[PDB]
């Protein structure tokens, strides 16, 4: 499958002479697997999945060392950004980074990512070629000039093509596994001879899922209400979709649930 | 294994 | 630019009166990451509400999951109050067992 790794990094400055808070979270196939947080008592990378509990302390120590590197890089960056944007002291600001790689089932790099944001907005980002930068901003042009002069891209490309790929591969051997949705449809009054039908999917992992409603064959993309997929809190996810239908016409409507843990898409209707 | 950003910073 | 929290309140398991359960308050799409999240039982703050570590999405916005043990009843009403700088007043979203 289209395996991925990401590192999501955040530094947040706060008023009153405090150092910036730095948090890095590592993800493999969208599951959080490591985390470092400067606010902790002993700042170090920690395992956040049990399949990481098999790495020796040299892994944690290496990664923790990189984190102290990033903290500092982020801290100086944050200060520069203040100046680039002509901003006052005693405010609160965020610098975020996303990094990582996409892999094929042949273990071959598909896409590499490296993107920064300031205050939650694109600042600069390495393009797909892994050679050139797209600056969002006036400020970011100055950063782009620095990184073109310096060859920074080469550094990030080598990381994305080498280390990122090799380590994603290792982390996966270390770990495929899914939980299928349990689906049901609930019935809810409205007035004016109308009824809400709500198709629920629960207990599913991974979080990617598609719910459709059919009126006797035809898909109701338009009249359908969704909610954003949400965590149940136990590792699994939840989603529902609903349509308003005429009273008595309920059996004409069919819910379909598509999920990669399923041998067939589920198909279901309101059952009184 | 995460990235180690090179200088220059932002 | 500030981004305003989206909130869903919902239980971990299909709710069944009298059976213990977990009530979630899933807060997303916000910026800046500073945020205050409370869960209320009949208008009164629930003590010792767990808060997940904070994360952010592909679109840079922050999210977080608050939860607490609870045992739904016929009439106990539950909510999630969110204070965040993107909003003048805090947003309260009430739990609806059908949603
Ligand atoms: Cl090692
Ligand atoms: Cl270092
Ligand atoms: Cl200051
Ligand atoms: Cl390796
Ligand atoms: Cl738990
Ligand atoms: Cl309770
Ligand atoms: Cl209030």
């Amino acid at each position: 499958g289209p395996h991925s790794m990401r590192y999501f990094e955040t530094a947040v400055s706060r008023p009153g002479l405090e150092e910036p808070r730095y948090i890095s979270v590592g993800y493999v196939d969208n599951k959080e697997f490591v985390r470092f947080d400067s606010d902790a008592e002993n700042p170090r990378y920690e395992p956040r999945a049990p399949w990481m509990e098999q790495e020796g302390p040299e892994y944690w120590e290496r990664e923790t060392q990189k984190a102290k590197g990033q903290e500092q890089w982020f801290r100086v960056s944050l200060r520069n950004l203040l100046g680039y944007y002509n901003q006052s002291a005693g405010g609160s600001h965020t610098l975020q980074q996303m990094s990582g790689c996409d892999l094929g089932s042949d273990w071959r790099l598909l896409r590499g990512y490296l993107q920064f944001a300031y205050e939650g907005r694109d600042y600069i980002a390495l393009n797909e070629d892994l050679k050139t930068w797209t600056a969002a901003d006036m400020a970011a042009q100055i950063t782009r000039r620095k990184w073109e002069q310096s060859g920074a891209a080469e550094h990030y490309k080598a990381y994305l093509e080498g280390e990122c790929v090799e380590w994603l591969h290792r982390y996966l051997k270390n770990g495929l596994r899914t939980d299928s949705p349990k689906a049901h449809v609930t019935h809810h009054p409205r007035s004016k001879g109308e009824v809400t039908l709500r198709c629920w999917a629960l207990g599913f992992y991974p979080a990617d899922i598609t719910l459709t409603w059919q009126l006797n064959g035809e898909e109701l993309t338009q009249d359908m209400e969704l909610v954003e997929t949400r965590p149940a809190g136990d590792g699994t996810f939840q989603k529902w979709a609903s349509v308003v239908v005429p009273l008595g016409k309920e059996q004409n409507y069919t819910c379909r649930v598509y999920h990669e843990g399923l041998p067939e898409p589920l198909t279901l209707r309101w059952e009184p | 294994s995460g990235p180690s950003n090179t200088p220059p910073e932002i | 630019i500030q981004k305003t929290p989206q909130i869903q309140v919902y239980s971990r398991h299909p709710p069944e009166n009298g059976k213990p359960n977990i009530l979630n308050c899933y807060v997303t799409q916000f910026h800046p990451p500073h945020i205050e999240i409370q869960m209320l039982k009949n208008g009164k703050k629930i003590p010792k509400v767990e808060m997940s570590d904070m994360s952010f999405s592909k679109d840079w916005s922050f999210y977080i999951l608050a939860h607490t043990e609870f045992t739904p009843t016929e009439t106990d009403t539950y909510a999630c109050r969110v204070k965040h700088d993107s909003m003048a007043e805090p947003k309260t979203v009430y739990w609806d067992r059908d949603m």
